[PDB]
Parts: structure tokens; C-alpha cells; sequence
């Protein structure tokens, strides 16, 4: 419904909370796990 | 959800270990630190609480989760130790002349006690088993005892004459009294100044640890003379400055909390057994 | 069976003997210390007994992998059979009772003796490979 | 237990009834009777406690199992009520003027609460759900409330000026404040003589029974206006002499206890579970 | 021969034990005895060194290998304690007021420390892991610490004014400082008369044993509050006469050396790891 003076930051307003949410944290955790697994020759025994 | 009834739990010897929950417990639990007034006096700072809170933040504890409680001394602290944090750490300075008292304090806060009221001058009292003790607390607890035989006549004492009663405690802030089991006793207690309760030692209290600052291993939390168990929740450290003591407590908080556990009697699972 | 195998082998034909509990592993009770010191107080290594048809192995760390990368210590034991075995039924169990109690063990050169005080944990990432 | 709390309990609908455990319950239990001072004054006997203990013995209880606690009045008793024995029968005198105070005391002691501290001077507090209340206890608890809005500005009140606050309690020993849920409030409470806690009503406390001496059914242990449940533990009797009241309590102790369930006795005697 | 690499060693059970090497090590090793001055004062015999040497010879040691080093007291001996013999034995008199100093001395000499220099005037210092400590020794070493936040600003202190620094050591001849890990601290040390070093506890030092003469189990050679191990190299002896103490040391030299081992860091095989 676009209450003007709020559409000025709507996409960014939602994104600011979006990246702090559990989905963003899980995405970051997945990327970090993949990076560590790639970087690991013997540092992969941690991986069940 | 099936509270009040015990059920066996079956598990396999090959279930994978779950990841460390230390970070979550630090994030969602509270920690109380009990120290003497002389600790604050020696530190000689007033922002030291905030400094320790920040240092704990470096160890993962959220700001405001760590609480600092103060007591004048062991005797005053022993009147009614009420520990409410999820994890309780009690810094107790060592004094030889107070040895038993220290033990009693530990005996009171390292174990769980189911206490019923005692109404002297109206009921005689037996101690049924090993776990039954009489815990007296107040400004000044003076307990005198008169054991009775099967005919209700005192042994080495007269029921009417209190001066013949055997004196087991004098002006004590806290005392754990253990008498011979199976024998009725008439009790003379300073009720106006002290309160005596008939308590059963259910088992250890896992969320309370005592760090004894200086001295030797003297704590004796079991009435049985043949046992002096130094459990993992009873620690000892040598000291000269209180700042070093607090830095040691902060740095090794991981080990201190590992030695401790959530209060089994508390929390939702132990509901309709005793509490919650 | 034996004469049949004899004749088949004389004919250059594929024949085999079926063994219940084959005596394939020469007796050997030995240990390997991947980390050790003269006082033998912080040791890491493996102990094993290969007797007949039976292998028992036990990897021990005195520090319980406190300083190990990611708190995991890896142990490996290779047993080289002197002959190829086929269609072998094998029981695998997750504990070596032979190396599960306190022991006083000679050193590698027999100079001294060291103390072993096991506390048994479940083995992790168990991979048994049979290779030809 | 805790590892079997979330496990099913299966039972067949033909298992034979066990014998009456009332005798065993009385033998291994303790009874606490809470009565006002006027009861003792009217009785005007120095051995009435012993008489009642002997009568309870005639009713099966062991000698030193029944205990009697005296309170000055309802308002006095409401300051940190302490429930000691396994079974806690409270003889509450009826006054047409103290109706809300009677209801608040019954609500506090007939239910299990999980309370947390409130630092009214630092944080703005709201009630999350219908089970969340603010329980204030002390010598004089005067609670004034200032609701806020999304912008934190007060409505009908000014945060700076306390005189504009909406007073909800004045000169109270015990009060259970229920404000609109989801609205942040700024509270002015006489912290010197008052302690306010954020409490959640976990459920019934089945080991506490309340016998209302005189009057009609006025207790309302539910903040919800649409329901005023009378539970099995809310007894009411008509009286002329306190001796008859105590005789009725003794004679029908079987029925009184049968309306109460054991295992609800907390390790502590407090009326609420304090968590930091 | 292969000095830089840690190669696994495969030993075989059933390998016959070698004969006792106690005689050979006694003949080819040196023993140092560290005792306080009061010991010699009480003994009052200018030839007691020769008597003890002859007694040790009766016990096996050649009469040129037992060395007797004298120190004034625990405090003075703690400044750069240099132990060069193959087997070092330290008779440490117990003082109830010097528990922390004795613990620090034992921690310093019963363990191997790898120490790097510290320039408190140049860098802000941080402790990486539990094995890291700040060991300072001198005539009068006073250490104050100011923890810094991520912005380098002090916590509970001002980096500019050392008066606000938290004092951790005062007039110490030896002190092992343990602060919170992962936090940078600005250090104020009386460097003019004491040296501070950043050290790691590599492990036990097996050629140094400490006999506490007449005390109790009070040594704590680990900063972790949850552990106070009593290793085989820390013994305790009751005493009245120092001659009896030295006779006990001589008579049980076999057991004392058994409790000890050749310095692992020493000898050729430790080459290119840290030393020789
Ligand atoms: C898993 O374990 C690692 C290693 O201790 C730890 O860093 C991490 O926080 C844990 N939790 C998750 C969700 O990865
Ligand atoms: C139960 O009651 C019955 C009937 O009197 C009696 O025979 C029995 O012994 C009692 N006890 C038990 C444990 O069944
Ligand atoms: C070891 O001791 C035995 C028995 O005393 C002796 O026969 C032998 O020669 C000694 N030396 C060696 C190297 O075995
Ligand atoms: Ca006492
Ligand atoms: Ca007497
Ligand atoms: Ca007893
Ligand atoms: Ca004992
Ligand atoms: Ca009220
Ligand atoms: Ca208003
Ligand atoms: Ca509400
Ligand atoms: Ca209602
Ligand atoms: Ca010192
Ligand atoms: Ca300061
Ligand atoms: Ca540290
Ligand atoms: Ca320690
Ligand atoms: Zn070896």
C-alpha cells in the first residue's frame, strides 16, 4: 500500500532485519563449513 | 510432560556426541559470585564489578548475566544462604578458628535438604537415619539436648531441669546437629533468636561451588567420620591479592561451570517430585 | 577337501580351503608410541594383539586430545595378511577388552616400565577397509 | 526422572486397585495448620496444640507430624507466606472488606508461581500473556503505573512526573497487579518497603488447601473476569466457636488431605520459585 | 641422530626387562640438596657436609657428586632459582602465611617454562591460552594491570594514570600472574628492580623434587581452581630436628630419585626441540 516516506527505505528496512535472522546465520554457517572443509587436509575429522 | 513418575531411559552406546553447549548455556544462564566484604575493601575500586562483567563478556557471558553478591563474613552469610542464580560460585576465605563453621556452610549449600518444622516443648524428636540432621539458623543458636530412654526419662539429664541438658551448640549463626539415631531427645533451643528444622540430606546440590581462598583442605560436608569427600565442586586456591583471585575465577570460569551442573531438583523436569 | 584341492592345484585350477577361525595372524603383542617422553607421563599411540584369527587394537591418548587439532586424535592400524582371504565373515566390535585395564608395560628398549590407566571412550569415525 | 519426563506411561485398564495408602501417607507425611491469632485467643488454652496433636494421632497421624503456625491476620500472613509441611491447611477468617486480599492470598498459595526480579527504576516492564502478573509483597506496597506507547511516551501520564501515574495499589501487604498485555509500563513502587516480581502462574499447588471460616464463596484465584473456579482445595465452613472449627478440621482430615495431592512440596517453603 | 623430527617408536610387549640401572645412574649422576640456612644453624656442625657425603656413599653415590646449596629462605631463593644438578631436591620449610609464595616457587621449579622477554613500556600484552602466564622475579616486583577493550581504552582504569591500575603484585620476589585470556593489558611493573617474562608451561620438570618440611598439603602448582594435583615430586615431611630430616632424605634417596627422572628437555635426544 506504499505509505510514502516509508517506501524510501522499505527494501533496505526489511533487509536489515533479514540478514540478522536465523536463515542468514545458517547460510553463513554453511558457507563457513564449506570453506573450512575445502581448506582442510587433515582438519576434516571434525566432520561427521 | 509425565511429571511425578520416574521412567527408565534407554540409549545406545553409539549415539554421536552433540556439539558443545557451553556457549548456549553461558548465553542463556546466570552466574552469581559471592565474596566477602573484605574482598571489595582490598580491591579498593568501585567500577570493579563492571570490569569483571566485561571480562566475563570476553568469556561469553552476556552483560548483566553475571551477578555479584556480597556478604560480611562466613558467620553472617550462614544465617540463611539463599542462592538463586543458575550457577553459584562462593568465594570463602579460610580461617582455622572457623573451620567447622566453614564446613557447616558448605554442608548447607553443597547439598539439598528437605526440611520440616520442629516445635520443641511440644514434640520429642528422633533422627531416623544417616541423612537426618537438625539444622539451626539464626542470630544466635544455642542448642541443648536431653536424650530419653524408652520410658521417656532423660539419660544423664532431667526433663524438667534444663540445666542438666547436654549442650551441643552455643550462640551459633548456623549449626548442623547430629545425635544418636533411634533415641528420642528433648531439645532446648533459643527459639526467640534461632529456628531449628528437621532436615533430610537428599543429595548434592550441583549448581553451587565453593572456592576456598587460602588454607588447606579442611571442608568436611559429611557427618560420617570415615568419609571426607572433596567433591569436584569444592575448590581451593592460594592467594595474596583479591584481584588475582577474581582474575583466576574469570579466566577458568569454563572449568568452574564444568564442575557444576543445573540444579536437578529445580527446572521443569523435576516437577511434582519436589519443586517446579 | 584336501585331496580335492591337491588335484585341482595340480590341474592349475582355482581351489580354496575353508577355515573356521583361520590362524592367519602371527602372534604379536606390541605398541607404537607416536608421542612419548622419558618419564612416560604424556603418551599417545596404539597397542595391539594379533593372535590367530583375532585382532585387538587400542589407540590411547594421555591428554585426551586436549591440544589436538579440533580435539580429535587419529589412530590407524594396518595388518598385512601373508595370504589372500576370500568370502570372510568378520565380527567387528567397538572395544578392545585386552587393553581396557591398568597395565605396567616395558619400554621399547626394555630400559624402564610405564603406566597405562585406560578410561574407555567410544571409538570415533571407525573405518575398516579390506584391501587387495 | 528428567530423562524419562518426556516419555509415555502406558497402563492397562484392568490393573487391580492397590490398598488404601491413606495410613501410609499419614505415617510418612507432615501436616501444617495455619490459623489466625484470634483462634488461639478465643481458645484460651495453653495445651490446645497438644490436644489437637493427640486427636490427629487418634486419626492416624504420628505424634510429631502435625504442626501449627499462627499469623496475626490475612494481610500480615500475605507477606512472604511460608508453607512448611507436606500438607498445608490454612484456616482463613472471612471479612467482607478484605475480599480482594483473601483472593490474592488464596491465588498466591493455591498456585505455583515462577517469579523474577524487577528493577523498576531501570527497565520498562510489560506482561507477556494471561499467565504473567506482577506480585508485590512488603510492609507497604504502593504501586503506580504509567503505560507507554510505541514511541515510549506515556499515555495519560508523564514518565518524569510520577504524580500523573495511574495508582493501582496503595498501602498493600500483598497485591497481584494485572496490566494490559503487550504494553510497556513504567512503575513507581515504594521499593524501600516493597518488593515487586514478574511472576508466571505455572499451575495449581495441590498440597495447599484453604478453609474459609465464615462468609460465602468470594475467593477468585483467577484474574480472568469470566471464570471464578472453586477447586477441591477451596473449602468453606460456617462457625461460631473456633474449637468446633478445629474439631471439624481434625475429624475430616481424611477428606481434606484426599482433596490435596502430595509431591507438590517444594524444597523451599516459599510461595513462589525465584529465578534470576 | 634424527634430531628435528618426532618419529614414532614401536616397542614389543614381552621384551625382557633390563637389569636395575639405579647403581649406574647413582655412579654417573649428580645430586643437589637445597636446604634453608636455619637447617645448618640448628645442625651446628661445620663438618656435616662430609658426614652426609659419606652416608650417601654408603647409599651408593660417589663421594664427589652430592652437592649442598644453601638459601636464606623461600622468598630469596625464588629469585632466579638455578638448579643445575642431574637430580635436584629442595627442602622447603612451610609457613602458613607464605602458602602462595611456596606454591609459586614450586610451580616455577617443578615445571618447565618457555619464557620470552616483555617490554611493558612498548607493547600491550595478552595471554593466549591457559598455559600462558606472566612470571616476574626480582628484589621487589610490583605489578599492576589495566585491561583494555577492543578500542584500546582501559576497563576500570585509565591508561594515562597508573594510579587507577589494578594491583596484582606488591613487593614480590617471585609472582606468577594469570589474567583473563584474549584481553590486552597495559602493564605497570617496577622494572627498575625486577624482570617480567611471558612464559608457557611446557610440562613437568622431572629432575626437581620438593619436600615440604612440616606443613600440610597446600601447594597448588596449577592456576586452575578445579585442580590441585599432588605429583610424585612434591613430598611432605613432619620434623622437629633437621638432622632427622637429612637422615630421612639420605635413607630414602632411592625412593626420592625413583620419584624423579632425567630432565627430558636436557640430554642429547632433546636436541633441536628446545634445548640440547
Ligand atoms: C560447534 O562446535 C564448535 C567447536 O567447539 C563451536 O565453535 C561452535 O560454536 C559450535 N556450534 C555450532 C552451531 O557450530
Ligand atoms: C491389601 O488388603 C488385603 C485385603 O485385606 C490384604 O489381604 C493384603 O495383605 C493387603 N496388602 C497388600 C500389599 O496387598
Ligand atoms: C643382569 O643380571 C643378571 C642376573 O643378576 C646377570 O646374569 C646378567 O649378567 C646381568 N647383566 C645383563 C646385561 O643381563
Ligand atoms: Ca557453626
Ligand atoms: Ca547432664
Ligand atoms: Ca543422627
Ligand atoms: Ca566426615
Ligand atoms: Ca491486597
Ligand atoms: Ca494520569
Ligand atoms: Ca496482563
Ligand atoms: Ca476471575
Ligand atoms: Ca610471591
Ligand atoms: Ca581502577
Ligand atoms: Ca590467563
Ligand atoms: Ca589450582
Ligand atoms: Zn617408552
Amino acid at each position: 500500500k506504499s505509505t510514502i516516506d516509508a517506501a524510501k527505505s522499505m527494501a533496505t528496512s526489511v533487509m536489515k532485519k533479514f540478514k540478522k535472522s536465523g536463515l542468514a546465520n545458517s547460510v553463513s554457517t554453511l558457507t563457513d563449513s564449506l570453506s573450512d572443509a575445502a581448506s582442510s587436509i587433515s582438519r576434516g575429522a571434525s566432520i561427521r | 510432560q509425565n511429571y511425578g513418575i520416574n521412567l527408565p531411559i534407554t540409549g545406545s552406546m553409539d549415539t554421536a556426541y552433540a556439539n558443545s553447549t557451553q556457549e548456549e548455556t553461558f548465553l542463556t544462564s546466570t552466574l552469581c559470585l559471592y565474596y566477602p566484604t573484605e574482598a571489595a575493601t582490598e580491591i579498593n575500586d568501585n567500577s570493579w564489578k563492571d570490569t569483571l562483567s566485561q571480562l566475563f563478556l570476553t568469556k561469553g557471558w552476556p552483560t548483566g548475566s553475571v551477578y555479584f553478591k556480597e556478604y560480611t563474613d562466613i558467620a553472617s552469610f550462614s544465617v540463611d544462604p539463599q542462592l538463586y542464580c543458575d550457577y553459584n560460585v562462593v568465594l570463602m576465605k579460610y580461617d582455622a578458628t572457623l573451620q567447622l563453621d566453614m564446613s557447616e556452610l558448605a554442608d548447607l549449600i553443597l547439598n539439598e535438604w528437605l526440611c520440616n518444622p520442629m516445635d520443641i516443648t511440644l514434640y520429642y524428636y528422633q533422627q531416623t537415619d544417616e541423612a537426618n540432621k537438625w539444622i539451626s539458623m539464626g542470630s544466635s543458636c544455642t542448642i541443648k539436648v536431653c536424650p530419653l530412654n524408652t520410658q521417656t526419662l532423660g539419660i544423664g539429664c532431667l526433663t524438667t531441669d534444663t540445666a542438666t541438658f547436654e549442650e551441643v551448640a552455643t550462640a551459633e549463626k548456623l549449626v548442623i546437629t547430629d545425635v544418636v539415631d533411634g533415641v528420642n531427645h528433648k531439645l532446648d533451643v533459643t527459639t526467640a533468636t534461632c529456628t531449628i528444622r528437621n532436615c533430610k540430606k537428599l543429595g548434592p546440590r550441583e549448581n553451587v561451588a565453593v572456592i576456598q581462598v587460602g588454607g588447606s583442605d579442611v571442608l568436611d560436608i559429611t557427618a560420617d567420620p570415615t568419609t571426607a569427600p572433596q567433591t569436584e565442586r569444592m575448590m581451593r586456591i592460594n592467594w595474596k591479592k583479591w584481584w588475582q583471585v577474581f582474575y583466576t575465577v574469570v579466566d577458568y570460569v569454563n572449568q568452574i561451570i564444568q564442575a557444576m551442573s543445573k540444579r536437578s531438583r529445580s527446572l521443569n523436569s523435576a516437577a511434582f517430585y519436589y519443586r517446579i | 577337501e584336501y585331496i580335492e584341492n591337491w588335484n585341482l592345484q595340480n590341474r592349475r585350477q582355482r581351489t580354496g580351503f575353508t577355515f573356521h577361525k583361520p590362524n592367519i595372524f602371527p602372534y604379536s603383542a606390541s605398541f607404537t608410541l607416536n608421542r612419548s617422553q622419558p618419564a612416560h607421563d604424556n603418551l599417545m599411540g596404539t597397542m595391539w594383539l594379533n593372535a590367530g584369527s583375532e585382532i585387538q587394537v587400542a589407540g590411547f591418548d594421555y591428554s585426551c586430545a586436549i591440544n589436538a587439532p579440533a580435539n580429535i586424535q587419529q589412530f590407524e592400524h594396518i595388518v598385512q595378511l601373508r595370504r589372500v582371504l576370500t568370502t570372510a565373515t568378520i565380527t567387528l566390535l567397538p572395544d578392545a577388552e585386552r587393553f581396557s585395564f591398568p597395565r605396567v608395560i616395558n619400554s621399547a628398549d626394555g630400559a624402564t616400565t610405564w603406566y597405562f590407566n585406560p578410561v574407555i571412550l567410544r571409538p570415533n569415525n571407525v573405518e575398516v577397509e579390506f584391501l587387495l
